[PDB]
RNA sequence: CGAUGUCGGCUCGUCGCAUCCUGGGGCUGAAGAAGGUCCCAAGGGUUGGGCUGUUCGCCCAUUAAAGCGGCACGCGAGCUG
RNA sequence: GAAUGCCGGCAUGAGUAACGAUAAAGAGGGUGAGAAUCCCUCUCGCCGUAAGCCCAAGGGUUCCUACGCAAUGGUCGUCAGCGUAGGGUUAGGCGGGACCUAAGGUGAAGCCGAAAGGCGUAGCCGAAGGGCAGCCGGUUAAUAUUCCGGCCCUUCCCGCAGGUGCGAUGGGGGGACGCUCUAGGCUAGGGGGACCGGAGCCAUGGACGAGCCCGGCCAGAAGCGCAGGGUGGGAGGUAGGCAAAUCCGCCUCCCAACAAGCUCUGCGUGGUGGGGAAGCCCGGGUGACAACCCCCCGAAGCCAGGGAGCCAAGAAAAGCCUCUAAGCACAACCUGCGGGAACCCGUACCGCAAACCGACACAGGUGGGCGGGUGCAAGAGCACUCAGGCGCGCGGGAGAACCCUCGCCAAGGAACUCUGCAAGUUGGCCCCGUAACUUCGGGAGAAGGGGUGCUCCCUGGGGUGAUGAGCCCCGGGGAGCCGCAGUGAACAGGCUCUGGCGACUGUUUACCAAAAACACAGCUCUCUGCGAACUCGUAAGAGGAGGUAUAGGGAGCGACGCUUGCCCGGUGCCGGAAGGUCAAGGGGAGGGGUGCAAGCCCCGAACCGAAGCCCCGGUGAACGGCGGCCGUAACUAUAACGGUCCUAAGGUAGCGAAAUUCCUUGUCGGGUAAGUUCCGACCUGCACGAAAAGCGUAACGACCGGAGCGCUGUCUCGGCGAGGGACCCGGUGAAAUUGAACUGGCCGUGAAGAUGCGGCCUACCCGUGGCAGGACGAAAAGACCCCGUGGAGCUUUACUGCAGCC
RNA sequence: GAGCUAGCCCUGGCCAGGGUGAAGCUGGGGUGAGACCCAGUGGAGGCCCGAACCGGUGGGGGAUGCAAACCCCUCGGAUGA
RNA sequence: UGGUUCGUGGAGCCAUGGGGGAAUCUGGGCGGACCACCGCCUAAGGCUAAGUACUCCGGGUGACCGAUAGCGCACCAGUAC
RNA sequence: GCGGGGUGGAGCAGCCUGGUAGCUCGUCGGGCUCAUAACCCGAAGGUCGUCGGUUCAAAUCCGGCCCCCGCAACCA
RNA sequence: CCGAGGGUAGGGCCCGUGACUGGGGCGAAGUCGUAACAAGGUAGCUGUACCGGAAGGUGCGGCUGGAU
RNA sequence: UGGGAGAGGGUGGUGGAAUUCCCGGAGUAGCGGUGAAAUGCGCAGAUACCGGGAGGAACGCCGAUGGCGAAGGCAGCCACCUGGUCCACCCGUGACGCUGAGGCGCGAAAGCGUGGGGAGCAAACCGGAUUAGAUACCCGGGUAGUCCACGCCCUAAACG
């Protein structure tokens, strides 16, 4: 059937894009969580 | 008149449009109209607000002119009579000698073609504006301001009229198209005639389509739903209401009055609507 | 109760006998024929339909007879639902 | 040594299931260590409103070539979307940006919030909407509207010339709009051609033919032509379009007006540039100096901002045109011409799929465009087939049971079963014909029947031509021919009668319920006078609504017809400047502590004192409620009638063994040979009843009963056949489960149902195909049940609080 | 976290072919004028049949699946909520 | 109302959202309701090292671990997935 | 299995709170009327379901038995 | 070709009959009330509407075939 | 041709008395109703009185045994539109007449549909009396309806 991934460029980076968490407190914090861990990528790839 | 239909189909069986007799131009100025803006019941949370509203016929906003002492003693030209998707009424197109065009919510026998104008000393006939003290007591009257420069806020509905009841000191006495008593400032302006398109409140649906090209979504009974919705919500089989019938957020909907007691505008009320 | 699937139907049998029919009998208020009643007998047999989910039961048309029970109210890693 | 323990390793099941659509293969020849599987050829089959092609998402090098086969590939592999290396994506005109707005987002000013933050007009951002300039062909292994060739065009900059009151984020016009139907003319596309061009072809009985097979175009500026969109001209006044205005708007006048003119597109032509098949010679050469014409069909596409009708009344902003303001009129703008300038990103490849979403090379899911031909009334349906693409990445055998999908069946014809479940039957089109009842629409495809092919003769009307031939569209009558059968194949209702429910089309439990549930137009109650009520929010602010009682919220009821009774004691709600009660506060008769005292301090009665409650009323389409015993009629039975107890009042009309009836398969009728169902009645209604509506109702229903007809493999009752499996061989090779096992029957025993204990009986060792009685077989720490001072959802006149409101 | 799903908002797109024949208009009859009747034209509709497309009614298969909802046959809607 | 051991308690102290609202030393606060006496202190402005907390980092040391341990990671790990 | 009830002839008080049986109808007797009904005046009639126990004393309180009407009977 | 008729299917009319139901007509001395006839003790009658055990009552209009 | 009387019809307007309600003022212990009463209303200030408003329906006196109309029926007053009818003059036309199965129209009250309106009245309904009963007559309330517009219904002691 329709599955619930339907991948969409413009989506994923206005949804959980650097900018997006950025506007945020809690999308700060998520990046800075994300930095503090270590991770190589703080926010999903997305081919713009 | 209503216009009928025969049972050709099961719905056009019961189904009645409007006669658009009154109607003189189909197409509106293109000036004197915006974009309507849609909400679907929501507010600007994006919550919806009022319940069961949205998916119907796109509109056009067309600016209606509800003050008309702008042009004080300039008379104007009934030059058409238009649809109007925004309200039940219909509204009148007026060329004023002035050049301007403007839209009024067109009166009742209100004809294309005549001349209407607005201020203290217009003459007492249908589509003009007055303030209310130069009125004659007795006269019925349509789109009357609240409050002086405020805009008329009342009888603007198809069909709709007040009449002017007496003068106390600086106000005069309406009976709204409620039935309420009330003292409305002698300076708020008003228009001579009842709002046109009586028939209006003739008009059956006919069918659930109908309601939805309104922008009117299904409307789901209380005693339809479960107790996490609705009151009424619950009860194995069909139930009776069980409690004082009541809204979904659970104030009782039968008989209970609400309005402000407290509020300011309660002196000028002198009797509480009708039926 | 870290599950022994629960009615009935179907299918498939198999067993018991308190025997429904067939076989052998005694007694009879057994003339004959047909019955009643008991005893011996489980080899085989024991129909098709209307109604109900029905087991059962009533009814129809027959029949030598249209038996009653057990097998986890036999049988859902066989099926039905 | 155990925790259905944790991590890992390795077993069992087992050479077992399976190897992923039943569209299908066979052979020859290559390559190579090795080939059913890679390459080539021929034959066969499949798709062809796709299973072909193009585009957008998404993917991200998967593209091309070379060299490879460890792993990946459900087998194999020499092949690959795999490994390694090299190469490949070219734009002023396509797309997106350097343009515009949409919802929304953000947000000068401003508003709000303990903080974080929420808002918010303008502005900005934001597109698959608007606006905007490239078409055809050639080329690469791989890119092409991008490179090249021809023919075109846009913007910006500067210069020249002519013109002009030039000048904007300002004003104005315009952009600018729905749905249904649709005219005229064109094209795209298609069919035919006795015409034109073309390698060849004469087979096997005939055919050298007016034969067969193949092809008969595409792009193109100015101009002209055809069709169409858009647009009135002039003057006078002007007070509106937040300044101005010669513009727009309004008034008046003359001129003219389904014309024309001017303008703008589509189409045809058009200098020019292309392209060009079958066939046989190895993607190429040839054909070829290819020809490139006529007729017909013809769009849903084009002219397009066309027209008509309708109600539900159908974006914005820029580009563009016009107007004026600062300014400025050496400027500046317009027009034409010339030269120069024109950036950033995408561009490969897949793209209904083996490259996207589904863990897989997964029978699933994925928007837009094109989608040829013939026939069947039409069509995107159906069968075949073109272009093109495929035979689905395990095979070879065999010809059991059994399963799946499928075909047929004598006689019967629902006897099967909960049920005609399923499968039959019926099946398109034309004609004839069609009942109750009805809301006059319908019920209707009712039912029921006839016709249907092919050949010859005669003929009627239309489209295109021209009024005619030819072509094409409907037809009408004659006479014939063949078959078992003519919508000869594929696709294409079984019908009827009668109840229950719901009026109806719709809606729902994504993934066990599609229903009688939800919605529904309609009805009635109730709230709400506008800074509305109500909703979200602490707020600001929003929705409501740029609405105004013919409007908005809430609730019930549920088209329609006829109706909707009595109870206001209780609760609710509504009304009630009395009275009773009542908190803070006011008051301070009067006490009290301390102080040598003035004083300080504490307590404090009467009275005044809000809502709320109490109290007086009203109120049912508000919550709700609508009796009991006993007796009486010139037969019995019954009780129109009476007596009496209670009630706030005692169930009205209608309907009733019901979707409600316990007794119950009530009784009686109907239908049947037989009817616990059904239909109609009756009424002592365990326990109907009037908007949680009552009783009806045409039409409608993949709803649920009952019946008949039709027809059947449902059945008596089974048989045979087909293919895909099951079976055999080669290849690859799982799983849940598993204390270990050397794992028989009976009668016992045993924690009460024993392969495992006793006694007896039976039994050589080991498998294969099958069956499912047991291993209280597997699976899931029973969802029922109880327990726990476990949890959660829900309720209320449980408790206690909180919002809200008073 | 609304790339699934539910609603709403903004902007686009899709719906072969056939059937039925409402209003209106015209003509005719009618009448004092009418209502009305007839015929033609017209092309209305949560109208009818039926693909795309959206569904998911009944049955079978599947059930360590092709698939953590699929397949076949059947069936609902298909200008509209 | 909050803070303190103080949960309304005889409830003072400190802090303050609301109402009322002084004085400048003969002023004012405090010593646990209040009053008297004896005393303590000087509100309504601000600053102030050190002694204290912590360990991302460097070093030293362990009756700490020794690759299922020790950090999640001894290894190209916040990686592959 | 649980509740309520049994009292002049009929229907209901009294029972709770022991001593005292009452209301309306009916029945009888007398009136009015030509007569009946209505109406008027008088009167009777229960020993309280039944047996037991408590009490000085039982319709009353308690227990058992007959009766008479209601209500229940769920999870499977 | 026509064709008696047989068959299939659906209509129309008429008659008989049917659980039950609706009132009607008649039936020596049944139960309840007393609506009408005398102003019948509320003048009657009436068309219609609603209601009630029943006659009946009531509303709105009408009539005199009513007043004394 | 000239003239007359008339609640004939239709439309629009508009006037006063009264009833009810509401507000304001004054005022107190009852008012109301009946055969007599009760219900009901009233110290929460009713009745009776004066002033203010709102609203609906019906038109007193004239008014008669009267007039009009085909009937049903028609009554404050104004205006507009319109029918019928009588008279007079003796002018015109020359039997153009009478009746009328069907048709068609009109048709009191009640009733019905969709709206409006609703003061008074009042079926139904409730209550208080009466009564053996009283689903009646009398009393206190009260919903349809009475009223308007449009559409139906088409009956009558539609009678002279
Ligand atoms: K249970
Ligand atoms: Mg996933
Ligand atoms: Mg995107
Ligand atoms: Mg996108
Ligand atoms: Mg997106
Ligand atoms: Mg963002
Ligand atoms: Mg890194
Ligand atoms: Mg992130
Ligand atoms: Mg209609
Ligand atoms: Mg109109
Ligand atoms: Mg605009
Ligand atoms: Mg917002
Ligand atoms: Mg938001
Ligand atoms: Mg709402
Ligand atoms: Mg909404
Ligand atoms: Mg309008
Ligand atoms: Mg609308
Ligand atoms: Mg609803
Ligand atoms: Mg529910
Ligand atoms: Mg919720
Ligand atoms: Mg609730
Ligand atoms: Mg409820
Ligand atoms: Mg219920
Ligand atoms: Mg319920
Ligand atoms: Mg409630
Ligand atoms: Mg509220
Ligand atoms: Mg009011
Ligand atoms: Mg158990
Ligand atoms: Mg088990
Ligand atoms: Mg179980
Ligand atoms: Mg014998
Ligand atoms: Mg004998
Ligand atoms: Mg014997
Ligand atoms: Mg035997
Ligand atoms: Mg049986
Ligand atoms: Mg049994
Ligand atoms: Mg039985
Ligand atoms: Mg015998
Ligand atoms: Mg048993
Ligand atoms: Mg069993
Ligand atoms: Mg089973
Ligand atoms: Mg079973
Ligand atoms: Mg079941
Ligand atoms: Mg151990
Ligand atoms: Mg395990
Ligand atoms: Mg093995
Ligand atoms: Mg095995
Ligand atoms: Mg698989
Ligand atoms: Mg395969
Ligand atoms: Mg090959
Ligand atoms: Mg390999
Ligand atoms: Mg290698
Ligand atoms: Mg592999
Ligand atoms: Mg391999
Ligand atoms: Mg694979
Ligand atoms: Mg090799
Ligand atoms: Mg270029
Ligand atoms: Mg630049
Ligand atoms: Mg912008
Ligand atoms: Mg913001
Ligand atoms: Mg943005
Ligand atoms: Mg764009
Ligand atoms: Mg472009
Ligand atoms: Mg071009
Ligand atoms: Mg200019
Ligand atoms: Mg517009
Ligand atoms: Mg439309
Ligand atoms: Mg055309
Ligand atoms: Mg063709
Ligand atoms: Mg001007
Ligand atoms: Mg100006
Ligand atoms: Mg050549
Ligand atoms: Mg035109
Ligand atoms: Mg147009
Ligand atoms: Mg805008
Ligand atoms: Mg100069
Ligand atoms: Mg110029
Ligand atoms: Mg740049
Ligand atoms: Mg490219
Ligand atoms: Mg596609
Ligand atoms: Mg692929
Ligand atoms: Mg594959
Ligand atoms: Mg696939
Ligand atoms: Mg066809
Ligand atoms: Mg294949
Ligand atoms: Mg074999
Ligand atoms: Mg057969
Ligand atoms: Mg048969
Ligand atoms: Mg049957
Ligand atoms: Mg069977
Ligand atoms: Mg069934
Ligand atoms: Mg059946
Ligand atoms: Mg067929
Ligand atoms: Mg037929
Ligand atoms: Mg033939
Ligand atoms: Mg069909
Ligand atoms: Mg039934
Ligand atoms: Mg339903
Ligand atoms: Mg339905
Ligand atoms: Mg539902
Ligand atoms: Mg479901
Ligand atoms: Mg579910
Ligand atoms: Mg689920
Ligand atoms: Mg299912
Ligand atoms: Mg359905
Ligand atoms: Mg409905
Ligand atoms: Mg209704
Ligand atoms: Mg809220
Ligand atoms: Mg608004
Ligand atoms: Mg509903
Ligand atoms: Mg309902
Ligand atoms: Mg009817
Ligand atoms: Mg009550
Ligand atoms: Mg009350
Ligand atoms: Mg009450
Ligand atoms: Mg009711
Ligand atoms: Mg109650
Ligand atoms: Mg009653
Ligand atoms: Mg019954
Ligand atoms: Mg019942
Ligand atoms: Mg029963
Ligand atoms: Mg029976
Ligand atoms: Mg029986
Ligand atoms: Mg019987
Ligand atoms: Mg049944
Ligand atoms: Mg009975
Ligand atoms: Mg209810
Ligand atoms: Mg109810
Ligand atoms: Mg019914
Ligand atoms: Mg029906
Ligand atoms: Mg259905
Ligand atoms: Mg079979
Ligand atoms: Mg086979
Ligand atoms: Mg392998
Ligand atoms: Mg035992
Ligand atoms: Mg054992
Ligand atoms: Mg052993
Ligand atoms: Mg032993
Ligand atoms: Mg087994
Ligand atoms: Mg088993
Ligand atoms: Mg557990
Ligand atoms: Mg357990
Ligand atoms: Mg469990
Ligand atoms: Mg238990
Ligand atoms: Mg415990
Ligand atoms: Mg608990
Ligand atoms: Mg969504
Ligand atoms: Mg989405
Ligand atoms: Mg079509
Ligand atoms: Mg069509
Ligand atoms: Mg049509
Ligand atoms: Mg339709
Ligand atoms: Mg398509
Ligand atoms: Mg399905
Ligand atoms: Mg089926
Ligand atoms: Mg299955
Ligand atoms: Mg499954
Ligand atoms: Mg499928
Ligand atoms: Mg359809
Ligand atoms: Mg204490
Ligand atoms: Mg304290
Ligand atoms: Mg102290
Ligand atoms: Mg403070
Ligand atoms: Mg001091
Ligand atoms: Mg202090
Ligand atoms: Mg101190
Ligand atoms: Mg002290
Ligand atoms: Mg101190
Ligand atoms: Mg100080
Ligand atoms: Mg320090
Ligand atoms: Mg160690
Ligand atoms: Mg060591
Ligand atoms: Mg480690
Ligand atoms: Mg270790
Ligand atoms: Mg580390
Ligand atoms: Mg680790
Ligand atoms: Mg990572
Ligand atoms: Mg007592
Ligand atoms: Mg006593
Ligand atoms: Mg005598
Ligand atoms: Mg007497
Ligand atoms: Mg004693
Ligand atoms: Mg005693
Ligand atoms: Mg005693
Ligand atoms: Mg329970
Ligand atoms: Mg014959
Ligand atoms: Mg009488
Ligand atoms: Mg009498
Ligand atoms: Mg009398
Ligand atoms: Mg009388
Ligand atoms: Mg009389
Ligand atoms: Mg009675
Ligand atoms: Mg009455
Ligand atoms: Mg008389
Ligand atoms: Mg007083
Ligand atoms: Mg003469
Ligand atoms: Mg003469
Ligand atoms: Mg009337
Ligand atoms: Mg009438």
């Amino acid at each position: 059937m329709k599955r619930t991934w339907q991948p969409n460029r413009r989506k994923r980076a206005k949804t959980h894009g650097f900018r997006a968490r950025m506007r945020t407190p809690g999308g700060r914090k998520v990046l800075k969580r994300r930095r503090q861990k270590g991770r190589w990528r703080l926010t999903p790839a997305v081919r713009k | 008149a209503v216009k009928k239909f025969k049972p050709y189909t099961p719905s056009r069986r019961f189904m009645t449009v409007a006669d658009f007799s009154e109607i003189t131009k189909t197409e509106p100025e293109k000036s004197l109209v915006k974009p309507l803006k849609k909400t679907g019941g929501r507010n600007n949370q994006g919550r919806i607000t009022v319940r069961f509203r949205g998916g119907g016929h796109k509109r056009l906003y067309r600016i209606i002119d509800f003050k008309r002492w702008d042009k004080v003693g300039i008379p104007a030209k009934v030059a058409a009579i238009e649809y109007d998707p925004n309200r039940s009424a219909r509204i009148a197109l007026l060329h004023y000698v002035d050049g301007e065009k403007r839209y009024i919510i067109a009166p009742d026998g209100l004809q294309v073609g005549q001349q209407v104008v607005a201020g203290p000393d217009a003459p007492i006939q249908v589509g003009n504006a007055l303030p209310l003290r130069f009125i004659p007591v007795g006269t019925v009257v349509h789109a009357v301001e609240l409050e002086p420069k405020k805009g008329a806020k009342l009888a603007r509905a198809a069909g709709t009229s007040a009449q002017i009841q007496g003068r106390e000191g600086d106000y005069v006495i309406l009976r709204l198209p409620s039935g309420e008593l009330r003292k409305v400032h002698g300076e708020c302006y008003a228009t001579v005639g009842a709002v046109g398109n009586a028939d209006h409140k003739n008009i059956v649906l006919g069918k659930a389509g109908r309601s939805r090209w309104l922008g009117r979504r299904p409307h789901v009974r209380g005693a339809a739903m479960n107790p996490v919705d609705h009151p009424h919500g619950g009860g194995e089989g069909r139930a009776p209401r069980g409690r004082p019938p009541a809204s979904p957020w659970g104030w009782q909907t039968k008989g209970l009055k609400t309005r402000k007691r407290r509020k300011p505008s309660s002196r000028f009320i002198i009797a509480r609507r009708k039926k």
